[PDB]
This record gives C-alpha cells, structure tokens and sequence, in this order.
DNA sequence: ACACCCTTTCATTATTAT
C-alpha cells in the first residue's frame, strides 16, 4: 500500500551486528594483532551501491536497523497495543502455541510440509493480523513486507530516489561508545558500606583474595571470569532522520488500518536494542500513505476508512482464527 | 528390446488387462511407450489423472496408451523399479552403491534398461530408451535423462584410486552430488585442484552429467567393489500379480 | 566446401543431455525463417530439412545430414541450475475465493497436481561450440546470423550466442561423423566413441517416435 | 523485438540458492568442520566468464536473479494487472487446467499429450498472452524470452557487452544478513504479559521447563523437537545497484509487445525473487530501451502507441474461452 | 456415469566438498 514513514531517533541506535570485532584504545576498528584490543559490538551495517564521485558507484557501508527487527517491532507494537487489549477486553484467550505463533510466526520448529486449505489461506490473509504476519506451521505468505530502517544519507541516495535531497546526512554516521563494568566491592570503603554483606569484611576480603588469585592466574596465562569487563560498542549517532518502507500487496482495509494503529502506537517503543542505555528511542515526523503526508504531531489525522475498518475488525477479533492458525496438521 | 515397454512382455511377463480398446485406423505411436500402436494392438484412451507431471517426456500427443505402458504405469511397477536395471533375463536392483558399481563398471552385456528415482515414486520407465550397446547407457534419473559410459567411468575410477595411493585419508578429487542437485555437482575440490593435472581436470569436466551423477554413487570413501544386485523380478512380479 | 563452425556465447547454456547437432540448430533456424516468411501456420517438418547441408546416404536408406554434434571446449567449470515450478497457492486461494478460478478442491498438493511445487536441476556449461559439417558457407552464415541463442531452455534466456565464425577446413581435418549415425553406417565413419543406442539421427531429435537403432557418440 | 529493462533495486535482492551453506559468527562462509558453523542460504549466483584486467576469461561469481524467476514475475504481473482484471470485467472464469496453464504453464488440465493443428498453433501463438509463454498440455513454444536479471557489474561484462561501463559496480555485491527467531515465551515478563494465554503462568512455566529439558537433551546428545530459538544467516545482493533485463519477443504481434509494456508499466508494485517478509526485491525501473530506443519515462511509458493500442484492442477482445481451448481442447 | 477430490501406500540407500 506503500507506506513510507520517516522517524527521528533522539537516542542512539544499537542494532548489534554479530561478529568478532575488536578496537584499540584510540578508536581504530579491528586492529592488527599484537596491540591491546578491546571487544567491540558494531551496529548493524549494510553495504549499499552508492554514488561517490561521478559515476564511480561503490559498495559503501550504511548502518541500519534490519527489516526483520523493524518487522518484529511493528508486530509486537500492534500485538501489545491493539491485538491483545482487544483480545483481553473480551473473553478470548490464546494457547501457548497460539501466542508463540502470533509473536514468533511459528508455534515451534519442525513444520509440517502438508499445506493449508485454500479457504483457510483466503480467510487468514483476510485476517487483520494473520495476513500481515503469515507464519504458522504451514507457512502462509503474509501480505506485509517490511523494509529495513535506512538513515536518510547520501550513501542511500540511489535507494531513496527523489524528495530526500534536503535533510540528508553525509560523512560519518556512527560512534563508538565505551562501557567499564566496574567491580562493586572495589567501591567498598567502610564498615558502614559493608554491613549488608553476609560476614561484612570477611566475605569482601575473601572475594578480594580471589580477585588477586585470578589476576595472578591471568598474568601467568598471558606470561572463572571476574566482574571487570571494559568494552566498546558502535552505535548510530542520534538526531538522524530515518526512512521505513512498509508495503502491503493488495491489503484488506483493516490490515493497513492495523499498520496505521501500530505506527500511531510507536511512541515509547525502542527500535532494536540497548534497553538499559535507552537506545532506539525515536520520534516519527512523517507518514506517507501512497505518497500523501498523513502524520501530524498529534497523530495520523488522516486515512479514516482504514481506522474504521480496523476498529470494526478488532471489534470482531477472536481467538478462533489464532488457534486454527497455530494448529499443526502433523500435531 | 527395441522399446522400453518390452520390459512388460519379454521380461516381467504380463498380458493386457482386457478392458482395453483395440486400435483402429492409421497407426499412431503410444504417448508413453513411443511404440507404434498398430491395428489389432490393445490400447487405452489416456486416462491419466491430474497428478501425472510427466507430460514433457510423453513421446506423442496421440492420447493413446499402449497396453504395455498400462502395465508400465501400474503403481507396483512404478515403485518396484525405483532403482532397477532390466536385462533380458530379469530385473536387478541398483539401490546399493555396490550394485551401481556393477552397473557402471563391467555392466551386463544384455540390451538392458536403467531406471532410477530422484524421489519416492515417479513415472520413470517408459520415458527412457533401451541401452542396446554396453558402452553407452541411457539412465533415467528423476526428471532427467542421463548418458553414462562405463569405460570413462573406469578411467575416472583409475584416476581417483591412483591419486589416493599412499594416503591414509581418502580424499576425493571432485565432489559429485548423489541427488545431482547441488551447485557444486561437478565442481572440483581444492585437494583435487592441487593434485590432478589440468588434462585430468578437463577430463573430469568432459564427462557427461549422468557420469557425474553415477560417480557420485561411486566416488565415496568406502570404495564399492562391483557386485551384482539381487534379482527382484520375482518380487515385482509378485507385487504386480 | 567442408567447413567448421564455432560459436561463442555470452550467457552460459544448459549442458545438453544428448547430442546437440548442428543440423538440428540449422533446421530450427530454417523453421523460424519459414515462420518469418510464410506465417506461423506452417508445417515445421516441410522446411526443417531445407538446409544448406549435404546429405549422407546409408547403404539401406537412412539418410542423415552432413553436420555433427557440437563439441564443447569448456571455458568454465560445469555448474548446476536449480529451477522450480510452483503454482502460487496464495494467488490461487484468492482467485478461488473470488470465483475467477473454478476449483472445487480445497487443498493444494505440492507432491503432485496443478500445485506441485517441483524442483529440477539441469547442468550448465559455458564453452566453445565446434561443429564440423559439409555445406555452403553463405547459407549457414545467414541462418546462424539469425541465431540468437543455442542450447536448451532458451525461454529463460540461457545460452545467448555472443557470436560465431564459419570457416573452411581441410577434408581430412574435420570429422563431421561425431554425430548420430545409423546402425548400417560406413565403418570408416564410425569411431570408438560411436555406440549403439535408441536415438534420432535426424530432424526433431527429441521425437521418441522417430528414434532408431543408431550409432551415436556421447556428449 | 528486443526490450532492455534497466532497473535499480531499492531493497536487497535475495533469490535463494540450494545446498548446505554455512557461516561462522564472523563472515567466513563454509568454514571447515570442527568449528561453530551456522546455516546460510545465499543468493542465486552462477559462475560466468569475464575478461577484466586481462584478455583471457575467468570464472567469476555473478549474483543474478534467474530467468525463470523473472519470466514468472512477468507472467504474474501481466495476470495480476492486465489479464485477470480484464477477465473479471467480462465476468469470465478459469478452470483448473486454464489456471494451471495461464499462471504456471502446467499441463495438469490434460496430462496426456494434447495434439494442436499448425493453424491453431498459429492462432494461439498470435494470442496476446498465450503466445508469450505457451505451456499447458500442448507445450507451445513461447514468443517470449525472458533473460536473467544481470547486475551491471564487471563480472557481467561479457553478458552485458558494451554500453554499460558507466554505472558499473565492482567487487562484492553480496552481504550476509543475520536473522534470528526469538522465543517469545522467554520474553514474557509479567502477569499482564501472560494473561492473554490459556493457563497463563502455569502454561508459560511449562513451556520454559520444556525448553530447558530440550536444551539439556541437546547438550547430552552433542556429547528431536526444535525450539523457537533460531539464529541463521542469508546472503543478499546489496541494495541500490543497477541491473539489466533482456526480454526478446520472437516475431511478435503488436499486442504481445503492448502486454509486456503494460507489465513494465504496472511492475513497480511487484517484487523480484522473493524474500517477501523482509521486503526484498523492491525496485524501480530506470530505463526501457525498445529495440535500443529509450522509451521509459518516470510515469510509465510514453510513446510506443501502436503496441498500447493493439494490446487495448486485445484486452477488450479478451475472453477466457481462448485459455480454456488452449488448455483443454 | 464419469470427472473431480480426499485419503493410504509403497519402494531403498546413504556420505558429504566448498
Ligand atoms: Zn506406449
């Protein structure tokens, strides 16, 4: 249905890229071996063909949030805010496999290769939620396609096309942020500080001698793991304008209404990761619904028929469709 | 022995089911057998159900199945020949790799017929030609027709045995896929790239894909000595009758 | 004129399971030329023998064209093309609900039927194709200049011909006999690579009703 | 008739490949055994010949979308956007054989060989949609070749020929993208989180205890129920790059070219090669050269009016009985 | 009454490179 929403992260973005990455104390990414290197968890980078120079199109890094992460964020937003409140306010209830199917797509691993019925597939793609996220044991094709969260950057210039040449960033886009993880009893300094510990000074001093023995063992190994862990992680810098391309292949009115309700309830949700460091906080400053701007500061304030259709369809929401979606033909 | 359907009358002996019509008019070849249904020969109108996916290997558009191919299209004759070679004396199984070693090194001298399944059960036997000469074998494997030369197979085996003399661990020169499905089916390994001469690499590239598929069943580490499969024509005759 | 034709191709092609004869390709090109002139409503068997090629007569009937099967000098390692045939179960369910598809059956079947998701793997070679024949240089060049692709599966863009050259060669230098020959062929023409098989020697080489006891080599 | 479609992938391209591919936590693809390897499903790649930096040609990995995939994409966008809306407008319906013939080229209406007279072969080859693909029980040869989607890349330079040295990407066009399936019962955190579940806390704790029992069973097995925790990888082709796409019509009518042109007009809603949940394959069409003449505008196609008029007179003249007699008889 | 559809049902090996 080609929803193009633009958000602004007011707090860093940490979609942690899996890898074995290190960093020097200065900030050089993945140094040659022999120098003192600290663990680094880089943010999720994609490669993108971009225009550097004049027609010298190159695969450059662009740090993003994965579309799987943003898809699950949209799913859990419309689940915790639209689907489950309307499912608890009436007497409907889900099985644990039905909850697992509604959130992770499938009730388990080991799916059945037996397909689903044509009437079943038509009714489930007519459902407000199941047709967006068609998982199940018999794998439906959910009609919702969720793009990755791309920063509005020159390196994504071929992706964004036109209409984004203003408010476009350039140059470096990320930042290494370090964390200490200091041992707590090294901060202990007085008998009044230690009165909560069983034994007081005895157990604290015993942990200190254990720390000294562990440090001696680590020095013997260089020439059981303590609570001191100095490390780094690369985040995306805040204040960026990002784009997010929801799309729906011939949607029901209620399904795109549910996507609009999840985008209206995207306030106070975290995008990818770094929960303790508040990372992923964002403000949506634009929603375009087939190209027309339908986001004010108060809310959507447009696309009314989608909202009435999803209101009438979460009024008619029940657990029977979720249960027969989660039901395995093998099991 | 001229057509594959001759494994119904000459071998795995059976007659018509007698609910079949008698052909009239000008002769037409069978849609499955490729055998000409002459006048006075028993035939059926083609009553293939919609689950028949072998239209691409139908010989003709006559919509007339010969009685020999009606016996060939029987489900006991379908799954009973999921891995078989049909010589002039009887049907033998090639499910084991020693049996494929006997099939592809020193084969029987009969005008045999090699049928093998890439799946559970496929309409397999009628679409493949009979191997009149020993040195050129028409193997059917799943949806594809395959050509295997026994002498080139023995040459590849001699090379593969020669390059692993004196080595404790048996390392293959070239990976071949038993399903003939991987992208690397035919890709030479880096041990084979570092070991084989370029003439031998071009030799292993010059073999037919049926020979690559056959060598997959006979380039594994526990090298199969060519041993004849047990005769299953009594088994599939009992399953048919 | 006793000429050899080679073809180089930008796209890789399907590796031919049986012999890719030059006369088969020239027959299909002549059939396409006849469809260009005489409309699509033609018998393709009228013009598929109208080739710029001499004909070799076996001692008991059984004429073949003077062409040969294409030999491959491999530029690339042989790889495998997976392809699948799947009817869209989702689209069919939508059309069955809307009534555009009149299907009474409520359940698909990927094992068999209209909704059989099927997987099939065909071998792929990028090579140089050399064929030896006896024919007029001018006639073959026009047919192969009308040729865009060689090999099988040309509907999916495979085996697009980058170019070709047709050049004369000596009489003893070219073996055109590397070709599906009849069983009663001349033993001078029959080499060690030629073996007895049930194969077509002519025309539509896929027509199993036209297959004979032939002496053919192995691709 | 030759059509060159130059597209630019807006999202990543992921045409999944067979085979057991693996990758470590670091990006080492197919590590040797004796190390932690993870399942990876790569893009569709074939080795192609290229001569860049040397006169000789070498086998380089070129990551493409198959011509079968783009052929079915063209078929499905003509059906979804031109053929089925027209047939619904006339109120015509399709049978099982006509649907399996038009939408998949399958011969399941008549599995038995169907004989077609050269005259009816000519009339169905002059059909705007049927002659493009053929198929069905007759197995008609189509007028249409749909080539693979080739990236404008130095590996593809033999396939591309000249005229593409500008905007030619180089190096690796792929990236391993990591995807994991979280177990949502592990993310249950409160009574209000779990009271939408039958049983609630007792069923949640039963799931947790079953998961720990399966984890201890797997740990003892290493020294068959699969849980919902998964972590895997898939190689995609990176977004933003440019692709060529060759569509050659073998002596067509004007209405068949108009149908392919209407496909290219309506194709911007479609997706290439799947990866559907992650929005993979979304693209824009940057150029369409019609026999080498650039005809693509920003709003569809301007010009080529004889093909549009011929396909208009075809689709007002289109009924399903052509599809039924192409499938059945 | 025959084409369309929903369930059983049966066949045998075997290692793996990158
Ligand atoms: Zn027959």
């Amino acid at each position: 249905m080609q929803i193009e929403v633009t958000v602004r992260n007011i707090t860093p973005i940490f979609s942690a890229a899996p890898g074995s990455n290190y960093i020097t104390i200065d900030g050089t990414i993945n140094p040659p071996p022999g120098v003192s290197r600290f663990p680094l968890v880089r943010t999720r980078m994609m490669y993108v063909a971009a225009d550097v120079g004049d027609g010298v199109i190159k695969s450059v890094p662009l740090q993003i949030v994965p579309g799987n992460t943003m898809r699950s964020l949209l799913r859990r937003t419309m689940l915790k805010h639209v689907i489950e409140p309307a499912l608890v306010e009436k007497g409907n209830k889900l099985s644990i496999g039905a909850y697992a199917t509604a959130y992770s797509g499938n009730a388990t691993g080991n799916p059945d290769g037996v397909p689903s019925s044509f009437d079943e597939i038509a009714t489930m793609r007519a459902h407000p939620f199941i047709g967006l996220f068609g998982g199940g044991p018999r794998m439906l094709e959910g009609r919702l396609m969720v793009d990755s969260l791309y920063p509005i950057h020159t390196n994504a210039e071929r992706i964004l096309g036109a209409g984004y040449e203003n408010e476009m960033m350039s140059g470096p886009i990320t930042q290494v942020v370090w964390a200490r993880r200091m041992d707590p009893i090294l901060n202990l300094g007085s008998s009044e500080d230690v009165e909560v510990i069983n034994g007081g000074a005895v157990a604290a001093n015993g942990w200190i001698q254990d720390l000294l023995a562990n440090s001696k063992a680590a020095a013997s190994k260089k020439k059981g793991r303590g609570l001191k862990a100095f490390n780094a992680h690369e985040v995306v810098i805040p204040g960026l304008k990002w784009v997010w391309r929801i799309s729906l292949d011939r949607p029901t009115d209620a399904q795109v209404g549910l996507v609009l309700l999840a985008l209206n309830k995207m306030t106070n949700e975290r995008i990818a990761g770094g929960h303790s460091k508040d990372y992923g906080r964002f403000v949506i400053d634009g929603v375009s619904l087939n190209g027309e701007q339908v986001w004010s500061q108060s809310g959507i304030t447009g696309g009314e028929q989608y909202f009435d259709a999803v209101a009438e369809a979460i009024d008619g929401l029940s657990s029977k469709e979720f249960e027969q979606f989660a039901q395995s033909a093998k099991e | 022995m001229r057509y594959p359907s001759d494994i119904v009358d000459q071998v795995l002996k059976a007659g018509p089911d007698k609910g079949l019509l008698t052909w009239e008019g000008v002769d037409a070849a069978c849609s499955h057998c490729s055998r000409p249904i002459q006048n006075g020969d028993l035939y059926s109108p083609s009553s293939v159900g919609a689950f028949f996916s072998d239209t691409r290997d139908l010989a003709s558009t006559s919509r007339s199945i010969c009685w020999r191919c009606v016996v060939l299209r029987k489900k006991p004759m379908l799954y009973g020949l999921s891995a078989a070679v049909v010589t002039q004396d009887g049907i033998y199984s090639i499910s084991k790799d020693v049996n494929k070693a006997w099939l592809f090194t020193t084969p029987p001298p009969a005008p045999f017929l090699v049928v093998h399944s890439s799946s559970t059960m496929q309409h397999l036997s009628w679409r493949t030609p009979v191997t009149l000469d020993n040195r050129r074998i028409h193997v059917r494997y799943g949806p594809n027709l395959f050509i295997v030369r026994p002498e080139v197979v023995r040459k590849a085996l001699s090379i593969a045995d020669r390059v692993n003399e004196g080595q404790k661990k048996w390392v293959t020169p070239v990976y071949f896929d038993r399903k003939a499905a991987a992208m690397g089916h035919g890709l030479i390994t880096r041990a084979g790239a570092e070991m084989l001469t370029q003439e031998e690499q071009e030799f292993f590239q010059s073999v037919t894909p049926g020979e690559r598929w056959a060598l997959s069943y006979l380039m594994h580490s526990k090298r199969p000595e060519p041993e004849v499969g047990e005769c299953i024509t009594e088994k599939v005759m009992t399953s048919l009758n | 004129v006793n000429l050899k034709v080679t073809i180089d191709l930008s796209n890789p092609m399907m590796e031919p399971g049986d012999l890719l004869h030059l006369d088969a390709l020239l027959g299909a090109l002549r059939v396409s030329r006849a469809r260009a002139e005489h409309g699509d409503a033609i018998n393709p068997r009228d013009y598929h023998y109208d080739l710029p090629l001499e004909r070799y007569q076996a001692p008991s009937g059984d004429w073949v064209f003077k062409a040969s099967a294409f030999k491959l000098k491999r530029q690339l390692p042989n790889q495998m093309w997976m392809q699948t045939g799947r009817l869209s179960i989702v689209e069919a369910a939508r059309h069955r609900q809307s009534g555009y598809l009149q299907l009474r059956a409520g359940k698909p079947n990927p094992a068999g039927g209209p909704f059989k998701t099927s997987i099939y793997h065909r071998p792929i070679v990028q090579a140089e194709l050399t064929a030896f024949c006896v024919g007029d240089q001018q006639g073959i060049e026009a047919l192969l200049s009308e040729c865009r692709q060689i090999g099988g599966k040309r509907g999916v863009g495979f085996g697009q011909v980058a170019g070709f050259k047709v050049e004369p060669v000596a009489e003893t230098d070219c073996p055109w006999s590397w070709r599906a020959l009849p069983a009663d062929a001349d033993p001078r023409l029959v080499t060690s690579e030629h073996a007895r098989c049930i194969a077509a020697i002519r025309g539509p080489y896929w027509d199993r009703t036209l297959h004979v006891e032939a002496l053919a080599p192995t691709p």
